[PDB]
RNA sequence: UAAGAUAUCAGAGGAAAGUCCUCUGAUCAAACAUGCGCUUCCAAUAGUAGAAGGACGUUAAGCAUUUAUCAUUGAACUAGUUCAUUGAAGUCAUUGAUGCAAACUCCUUGGUCACACACGGCGCGGAAGGCGUGUUUGCUGACGUUCCAUUCCCUUGUUUCAAUCAUUGGUUAACUGAUUUUUGGGGCCCUUUGUUUCUUCUGCCUGGAGAAGUUUGACACCAAAUAUUGGUGUUAGGGGAGCUGGGGCCUUUCAAAAUUUUGGAAGGUCUUGGUAGGAACGGGUGGAUCUUAUAAUUUUUGAUUUAU
């Protein structure tokens, strides 16, 4: 019906948790009625900080059925 | 509370007072990650359908739906409602009572009041011109005026004015009735 | 269609930037904070009229209590009782704006005292601030001795007024 | 214990403390004020109660008491998806009598508002 | 769309459409089985069935396994007349 | 429906949440939409093992929210009122 | 059609409504909602026993049968008793109609009868 | 977010098929009344108690358990162990958490009613259901428009006895019963805690009082900025007359059927409810419900029985 109001976050630096255990951070372009959500330079983080977060692609675009939350580090 | 970023002033911001920070309890449902509905379902086997046999043998003759037989009553019966107006359709070149003069000259009157006469109808439709025949229709089966009569002008110009002035005049009052005229359409 | 029911009015022109403009609406907002100021003391105001259950007294107590004497009940008059209320109502409002902040005036030459007293430019509290001067950059450079006629004596402790003759009337020293 | 109306629905039991339970095996125990088309409620004075791993082997078929471990929350709005059943606990503080009084009286309370505010639109 | 129009609709993908397995077992008195996601498989014959794909069933006969360790029994359980939600099926077959 | 129109009316004021996670965030609420989905700032949040952080702003789909517990004010906010006398509408 | 509109029909009649759980509820029906929310009176609802050797049952069901505040302390199997459930639909897995009604009266939908007679 | 709808069924009627509309049946529902030898519950005072529910209370560091990071490099070492250095994350807690049990304290609830201290009911209530008849209505409520509407009295500690006073009735001035006024005596309550908590004003424990008023009104309270405007709430309880509804019973009158049953009218008696709003009509009116868009990520057509 409505869309989300998610105007102010748009290209900050954005960490969200993928259904349970993966988080994926990256910088937030554009947003849908359903929360489906795509962000460029994505980084999936994990428990070791540097050894086992690798990056993603350049742009990747998330299903709005597996965001738990979204956290906007950053102003 | 401080800062209270909301439309009110301080003292009603802080009349709005929290119950304290909900305590922590450790979780007893499965975590997120790991839910899941049943997995490893085990297909309709080859042995199942071995297995069909001992619940065939046991109800070899299945109920009789007969739900659906109320639904087969109601189908079977609009296709009966068909062949009774196709006992109709066979039987206008024949009826004996539509067969005089051009039916170019005849109008239909139709919703004439039950209780109308031949003389009243011949008053009003001879507004319009000479008229060489009338007749109201009645039942055949037991003879109610049917509320449509058939008037044959002796010209068709006359008919097709008579035909405007009084159908498409609301229908012509007759007696205490709204009566449409038609040409003879049949 | 739609309403607020705090207004008790309905909208003239429905969009949903109107209800907007509505909702953060200076009328709007002087209804809603009045609304629960009223629910506020309204509470407190109708105190809970309990409900009494009398039981037959017994034959013992009804004869230990005869031998006890009757004590004097003290009532107000009216007129009395209307201005005893007011007092006491406007004490109580006293006691929610104490706020006794004293803490905050001894600290003032402090190194730190901007960087957590002032409560513009905290950090856990210092961004909410900013939306809805004594800045953070001041350091123990300007003002090196407080004393040199600025610091301010402290103000003395506060007293009861209903006890403000139990007092020793007084001062051991002679003060200037 | 209570005995409930035999056909009674959500819309009646107004005021009732009801138990509801959702579907990780928690109960919210609390006056119920509003419901919804897909069944969301707001309860007033709710408890959660849960029984805690080390206790559930307790409740295996075999007086067993457990231990029960709760905590306040005041005035929830639950979601719907979550709720699984729901079953009445106690009855309304007020009477069947005195909820048609209160009814009564602020059906005439709230119609002398209007009119009266009507007559002040109306003039000035 | 109108009300009628859709009256059309529900009649056309029951009959000539992939739910026409069922519709084709209703009518002809063949006994279906139905794996619900469960994990337990219902040998029975049905008596109407829906849209959500719930439906009906008549003579019904569960069969439930479990295992526990590598510990298997097979337990069947018989019902007269049964009503069964939709969403819990997965795969309806037809039997010969 | 009641129970989404009372979320609307505890905007600015702290409340709780508790995710079907299992996680359970407290912080200032700024905004909700209809879904009961909502902006969350200043918080404090309890992962469902009990860590707790500080984070500064948050959203949630509406969707995973199991509870929302509203300050105790609100239990007399006009939404409850039975009998209501609305005055006729204006014409449009 | 709505197969939803058929239970509504099956008003007072004695039915075990068995759940997504495992969880079988024994009782007296009421009003059906068009969600299928089942609306129970005179209840007894419970949970079997998987026996192959104490293979350990449903955890989340057995909290949620104690939490009801119907099972007795002296109930030595696993069974809860008490008045009047609210089910909401979902959660509905089957429910076992009993064996005297007659379905041909009763599946004869009247919206299905006043589609063709209007027609 | 939208559209549509306001019980279903069956029969007769009005404008061969169907729709629209109307009165007659059945079934369904709601509200209101009103019954059932209907069901369950409603706490010591002949005593210092006790029942249900709590305590996010104490004893209590109780008792009994189990828990406090990982990686890299060197030394010693048995053939794992300790020490030091470098990196990674790190809810708080160890007076904890988990299991077991008791004692004490304290909180909220109610008919702490009337009669009786008497070798498997049929006292007056209130609360909660189940079941049955009857009436109204067929979603419900404001609002407007024409109409029908149209009352009073006493009391606000209570009860009981005595004294006298007045009024009314029975009988032969006297007696008896009922009711009211002034005093006195006794009983219980005053937490009514802002000393009757329907307002306002006067006022009180050696007393229970006096004055004014009651809904297009009055009163209380809250909020301001320099009196006004905007908000929330109060306007009660008890008894009697009247007036009217419902229920059972009695006698009379009438109609049908074979002295009786069924229905209708009136009078009498018992019991119970209401007592200031109600009817029609009208709207680009409110809310509820229902059907369909809607089984396609944000609730209800399945990713929580931890399963191979």
């Amino acid at each position: 019906v409505s869309t989300p109001e998610l105007k102010k976050y748009m290209d900050k630096k954005i960490l969200l948790n993928i259904n349970g255990s993966r988080k994926v951070a990256g910088i937030l372009r554009g947003y849908d009625i359903f929360l489906n959500v795509v962000l460029d330079d994505a980084m999936e983080i994990n428990g070791e900080d540097p050894a086992n977060n690798h990056q993603l692609g350049l742009q990747t675009v998330i299903r709005g059925n597996s965001i738990i939350s979204l956290e906007a580090l950053d102003a | 509370m401080n800062y209270n970023l909301s439309k009110y002033p301080d003292d009603v911001s802080r009349l709005f007072k929290p119950r304290p920070p909900l305590s922590y309890k450790r979780p007893t449902d499965y975590p997120y990650a790991k839910r899941q509905t049943n997995p490893n379902i085990t297909g309709v086997a080859n042995l199942l359908s071995t297995s069909l046999k001992h619940y065939m043998e046991e109800f070899p003759e299945g109920s009789p739906n007969n739900h659906l037989q109320r639904y087969e009553d109601i189908k079977l019966s609009k296709i009966k409602n068909a062949q009774l107006l196709d006992r109709r359709l066979q039987n206008p070149n024949v009826d004996p009572h539509i067969k005089d003069t051009d039916p170019y000259r005849t109008i239909f009157i139709g919703r004439l009041p039950y209780d109308l006469d031949e003389i009243e109808l011949q008053k009003y439709f001879v507004k319009f011109g000479e008229i060489e025949k009338i007749r109201i229709v009645k039942d055949k089966i037991t003879q109610k005026s049917k509320g449509y009569a058939f008037i044959v002008f002796k010209d068709p110009i006359s008919s097709k004015m008579a035909f405007k002035e009084i159908g498409v005049h609301r229908g012509i009052q007759i007696k205490d009735r709204i009566c449409i005229v038609d040409i003879e359409r049949g | 269609r739609y309403y607020c029911e705090y207004c008790h009015s309905y909208l003239t022109h429905d969009t949903l930037s109107v209800r907007k403009s509505h909702l953060v609406g200076k009328n709007h907002l002087r209804i809603t904070a009045d609304y629960y100021r009223n629910k506020a003391r309204d509470i407190i105001n109708k105190h809970n009229h309990k409900r009494r259950h009398i039981g037959k007294r017994g034959r013992k107590e009804r004869e230990n209590s005869s031998q006890n004497e009757t004590l004097k009940v003290t009532c107000l008059s009216n007129k009395e009782k209307r201005h005893i209320m007011h007092v006491k109502k406007m004490n109580q409002k006293e006691l929610a704006q104490t706020s006794i902040d004293t803490l905050k005036l001894l600290y003032d030459g402090s190194p730190g005292y901007s960087k957590v007293f002032v409560d513009a430019n905290r950090f856990d509290i210092g961004d909410l601030v900013k939306a809805s001067s004594r800045s953070r950059d001041e350091t123990c450079e300007s003002n090196p001795f407080p004393r040199l006629n600025n610091p301010k004596k402290l103000e003395p402790p506060k007293i009861l007024s209903q006890w403000s003759n139990t007092i020793p009337k007084t001062s051991i020293f002679y003060s200037v | 214990k209570i005995q409930v109306a035999h056909s009674s629905r959500l819309a009646n039991l107004i005021d009732y403390k009801l138990r509801v339970l959702t579907q990780d095996g928690r109960v919210y125990i609390g006056q119920l004020m509003a419901f919804d088309k897909h069944m969301n409620l707001v309860l007033n004075e709710c408890i959660e109660e849960r029984v805690p791993k080390t206790q559930l082997d307790k409740l295996r078929p075999r007086t067993l008491n457990i231990k029960v471990e709760k905590r306040v929350l005041g005035l929830t709005i639950l979601r719907g998806e979550q709720i699984l059943s729901t079953v009445v606990e106690d009855k309304p503080l007020l009477s069947k009598k005195e909820r048609l009084v209160r009814d009564k009286k602020e059906k005439k309370q709230a119609q002398k508002q209007t009119k009266l505010r009507k007559e002040k639109e109306k003039k000035p | 769309l109108s009300r009628a129009e859709l009256e059309e609709l529900e009649e056309f993908e029951f009959k000539h459409g992939p739910m026409s397995l069922i519709n084709d077992a209703m009518v002809t008195r063949t006994p279906v089985i139905i794996s619900l996601r469960n994990n337990h498989k219902i040998i029975a014959r049905v008596k109407a069935f829906d849209r959500h794909c719930n439906m009906v069933l008549e003579n019904v006969k569960e069969l439930w396994t479990e295992k526990k360790g590598k510990n298997v029994i097979n337990r069947e359980r018989f019902i007269s007349k049964l009503f069964l939600r939709g969403d819990s099926v997965i795969v309806v077959l037809k039997t010969p | 429906g009641i129970p989404v129109k009372l979320l609307n009316e505890a905007q600015g004021h702290i409340v709780s949440l508790e995710l079907t996670t299992g996680a359970t965030y407290r912080g200032k609420l700024v905004e909700s939409e209809d879904s009961m989905n909502v902006q969350l700032r200043d918080v404090i949040a309890t992962e469902p093992q009990g860590a707790v952080t500080h984070m500064d702003q948050i959203f949630v789909r509406g969707s995973q929210i199991k509870f929302i517990v509203v300050p105790d004010l609100l239990k007399n906010a006009p939404l409850f009122k039975k009998n209501s006398s609305r005055p006729m509408p204006p014409i449009r | 059609m709505k197969l939803v509109n058929f239970l509504k029909k099956l008003r007072n009649e004695q039915v075990t409504i068995e759940l997504k759980n495992g969880t079988t509820v024994w009782g007296t029906l009421q009003s059906v909602s068009p969600q299928m929310n089942a609306i129970l009176t005179d209840v007894k609802l419970t949970l079997p026993q998987p026996r192959l050797n104490k293979l350990n049952s449903n955890g989340i069901a057995m909290a949620s049968l104690y939490l009801t505040g119907g099972q007795q302390p002296t109930a030595s199997d696993n069974i809860a008793s008490l008045q009047y459930i609210n089910i909401r639909g979902n959660t509905i897995r089957q429910i076992i109609l009993p064996d005297s009604l007659n379905l041909d009266s009763l599946l004869v939908d009247q919206k299905q009868l006043n589609s063709l007679r209007r027609s």
